[PDB]
Formats: structure tokens, C-alpha cells, sequence
């Protein structure tokens, strides 16, 4: 439904094509299009709207890790993310930072404070 | 004449100890653009400003591996320059802004995003002189204070481009923006505090803006909007993202304003329908409404106002089809 049009977009960022937006994360280039991230985050909304034509950069701070926005474009796109224990801090650190409006934090961390309690 | 215009931007390793001898076989260059450039050091523009006395548009955006010795060389060496656009250029610090500001008084268009060395030091320096400045931007460049804004609009009365999104300036500092008569787009995002009496009279002195891009602004209220929406005789782009706005503004700027061609009412947690579809229906011009994660608004609605709406442009989550309609030129997927 409205799925099957992300996967389009989905399939010509993975094939690297027709792609508008570059993120910059600690030297690595991320491709990605303008309304997923619009639709994504805030954050990204207000400093796509105020450009305007072919490519945009937006360069994200230091404390987001490349370990940490290497997902929540998945979850943009695919709207699934991946939870590796191993790896579980920077996804929230860097969700909090750019402020994703689609994952909870008292629904989704509990998991922890169950285990440890 | 085929030179003259380098653009070696994303060259990154085809751009070695080069610019000499794209130098001396071509002078008078008067602009050069090395954004997105790795290759060469700050000994490759220490050689070529050596080369063009003439230089005007110097633009090296993102080239982290360059210093301050690139523009103690430009400055240093280009008595006329026009145009300097650095970008995320970390290393940059303010004892190679005052070179810029004490030795070329011709500049008329700067840009230091994200340069997280930069303090109000060398912004009151780069206003003291440079007289001729037209065009300012600034990224989320912390240490730089109502101080600098208040440096900028006292020395500088021809400018018409003002950027301090992610700064920390304040109103008190904001409010010195009324006494640039030729003020024509503001860029005042994610500020410190922005009240809601100074917005207002800035709309109400600076009679020639077309621009208002106050955006993350939680404080500022819906009366702000009409009261912009009655005094504005020039606007024609309206961005309020996230504001704190409840579903009034939107017939506000759409029945006490004749001219307007963009607004973004956006991730605004209160934008209930029949906004939409006042403000289509009562406003005189509309080019734009971007809603975008306005999550109380219906698709119905904003598809049969859609289809009885052609002239206006509507931005919505499910407004990725227009995206995934430039597939009518490559196509070949599925």
C-alpha cells in the first residue's frame, strides 16, 4: 500500500541510483532520498525544505556514530529495526539526537530494566 | 577563456599538486571551486593564490584537510575578493578570520557553516570592515552571541541575506535586525529565544522581506502568524515547522494576506483538517502547502482537494508517488 512505493525507493538506494540526499557521517557518504527523511525526522525536514533543487548534503554532528545511523534508514525505508545487544546504546543515543518521532523510549528500553530486575 | 571557471569539485583524487600547473599555463582565474576535495594540502592553495592576484569566488566547501593557512594566503595574496563559501571545515579558527576582515574589503557574500571554532572575536573583526557585505550564513556555530549580531546590523547596512540557524543569540540580540531597511530573507531556526514581541516588529519596520524562515521555534504562538499575515506586503515564503500553532494560522494567512505562494505548516503535533481546506479555498495565491507527518490529516481529504485543487502543490508523507514518478525516464526495476 503505502508500502510497495517505499520499496521502489528502497531498491534504487540499495542499487545506488536517482538518489538526491548525501549524508555525511563521520567520512562516509549515505545516499538517500528527500521525502523518506522528511517523513523520517523533524531534524531532517527543516534543512531539506529550505534548499531547493538536485543534490543536497547534510553533514550530521560528531556524537552520531556510523554504527548508529547505519540503522534508522532502514527503518525509513523498511520500516523494521534491527536491536543487536551488542550494539543497542548509540541506536538510542543517536534517535534521541535527531529526535525520530516513530520509536518510543518507555515502551522500548523496558526490555532492559525487565531483564536486569 | 575555457578556463577562468576551475570547478574541480568532487575530483577527489584527481586533483594532486596540480593547481600550479593549471596556473601558470592559465592566469587570471576568477573563480575556483574545490568543494568535496581530499587530494591536495593547504600548500596547494598557498601556491595558486601565489598565481591569481585576481581571484573572486573562492568556494571550498567540506574539505576538512585544509587550515587556516589556506585563507592567511587567500586574504594575504587577493587585495579583490568577492566570495568566500567554506563549509564543514573544522580547523578553522578566528586567527585567520581577522586577515579576512583586515585585508580584503570587498567581500559581499560569506558562508562559515559548521565551523565549531568560531567565536564572536573574529565576527566583530569581519564587521568592522568588509563595508560591502550583502549575504551572511551561519550554521548551528556555537560561541558566537547576540554580540555578533549586534556587530552586523550596526556596520553593515546593505545586507539582505541573513542565516543564524542553530546559533546562540537571543532576542535582545535579534531585535538589532530592524535598522537594515534592505532586509529581504531572515533564516532564524533553532535560536536560543526567539519571543514573539520581536517577530512582529520585524515585519513591521522591515517592509521589503520576502523570506521568513523561523522554524523549531516552540514558543512562538498562532497570533504571531496573523500578525505577520496582516503586515506582510512583500512575503511570499512562510516556514513554521514545529511551532506551536493550532489550526488558526493556516485561515489567518490565507484570508488577511494577498500575497503568499509557500507555507509549511509541518510536524505540527495540532493541524486538524479543514485548515487545509480553508485555506486552499479562501487564499488569493498559494503555490505550496507542505504538511508533511501531520498525523490529523486524512488522505481522502487531501486527495479529493487534491483533485479539486490543481494549483496547489501539496507535500504529504504518502506524496512519495511523485517521487516514484521519475521512474518515467529510467524505469527498468519492477
Amino acid at each position: 500500500h503505502s508500502t510497495n512505493v517505499l520499496l521502489s525507493l528502497n531498491d534504487q538506494r540499495k542499487k545506488d541510483v536517482l538518489c538526491d540526499v548525501t549524508i555525511f557521517v563521520e567520512g562516509q557518504r549515505f545516499r538517500a532520498h528527500r521525502s523518506v527523511l522528511a517523513a523520517c525526522s523533524s531534524y531532517f525536514h527543516s534543512r531539506i525544505v529550505g534548499q531547493a533543487d538536485g543534490e543536497l548534503n547534510i553533514t550530521l554532528p560528531e556524537e552520531v556514530t556510523v554504527k548508529g545511523f547505519e540503522p534508522l534508514i532502514q527503518f525509513a525505508y523498511t520500516a523494521k529495526l534491527i536491536l543487536s545487544k551488542e550494539n543497542v546504546d548509540e541506536v538510542c543515543k543517536c534517535v534521541e539526537f535527531l529526535s525520530v518521532h516513530n520509536i518510543e523510549e518507555s515502551c522500548f528500553q523496558f526490555l532492559k530494566f525487565k531483564f536486569l530486575d | 577563456q575555457f578556463w577562468k571557471q576551475l570547478d574541480l569539485s568532487s575530483r577527489q583524487q584527481v586533483t594532486d599538486e596540480l593547481l600550479e600547473k593549471i596556473a601558470s599555463r592559465s592566469q587570471n582565474i576568477i573563480e575556483i571551486n574545490i568543494s568535496d576535495c581530499r587530494s591536495m594540502s593547504d600548500n596547494g592553495v598557498c601556491v595558486l593564490a601565489f598565481k591569481c592576484p585576481g581571484l573572486l569566488r573562492y568556494t571550498a566547501y567540506r574539505c576538512k584537510q585544509l587550515s587556516d593557512t589556506s585563507i592567511i594566503a587567500v586574504a594575504s595574496h587577493c587585495p579583490l575578493l568577492q566570495k568566500v563559501h567554506v563549509g564543514n571545515q573544522d580547523k578553522l579558527t578566528d586567527e585567520g578570520l581577522k586577515q579576512l576582515g583586515s585585508k580584503c574589503r570587498e567581500l559581499k557574500d560569506i558562508h562559515f557553516g559548521q565551523c565549531y571554532k568560531i567565536s564572536d572575536e573574529g565576527m566583530i573583526v569581519i564587521a568592522k570592515g568588509c563595508l560591502k557585505l550583502q549575504r551572511i550564513y551561519m550554521q548551528e556555530n556555537k560561541l558566537v552571541t547576540d554580540q555578533s549580531v549586534k556587530a552586523f546590523a550596526e556596520h553593515c547596512p546593505e545586507l539582505q541575506y541573513v542565516g543564524f540557524m542553530g546559533c546562540s543569540v537571543t532576542s535582545k540580540g535579534v531585535i538589532h535586525l530592524t535598522k537594515l531597511r534592505n532586509l529581504s530573507s531572515l533564516d532564524l531556526r533553532h535560536i536560543t529565544e526567539l519571543d514573539n514581541e520581536t517577530v512582529m516588529e520585524i515585519v513591521k519596520r522591515c517592509k521589503n522581506l520576502s523570506s521568513l524562515n523561523l522554524c523549531l521555534n516552540w514558543i512562538i504562538n498562532d497570533r504571531c502568524v496573523e500578525v505577520i499575515a496582516k503586515e506582510g506586503q512583500n512575503l511570499k515564503e512562510l516556514y513554521l515547522v514545529s511551532c506551536k500553532i493550532t489550526d488558526y494560522a493556516l485561515i489567518a494567512i490565507g484570508r488577511y494576506s494577498m500575497t503568499i505562494e509557500t507555507v509549511d505548516v509541518g510536524w505540527c503535533k495540532e493541524i486538524t483538517d479543514q485548515g487545509a481546506t480553508l485555506i486552499a479555498q479562501s487564499s488569493k495565491s498559494l503555490r505550496y502547502l507542505g504538511l508533511m507527518r501531520c498525523d490529523k490529516v486524512n488522505e481522502v481529504t487531501v486527495e479529493q482537494l487534491v483533485q479539486q485543487y490543481p494549483h496547489i502543490t501539496f507535500s504529504t508523507v504518502l506524496q512519495d508517488c511523485k517521487r516514484t514518478l521519475e521512474r518515467a525516464y529510467q524505469m527498468g526495476w519492477t
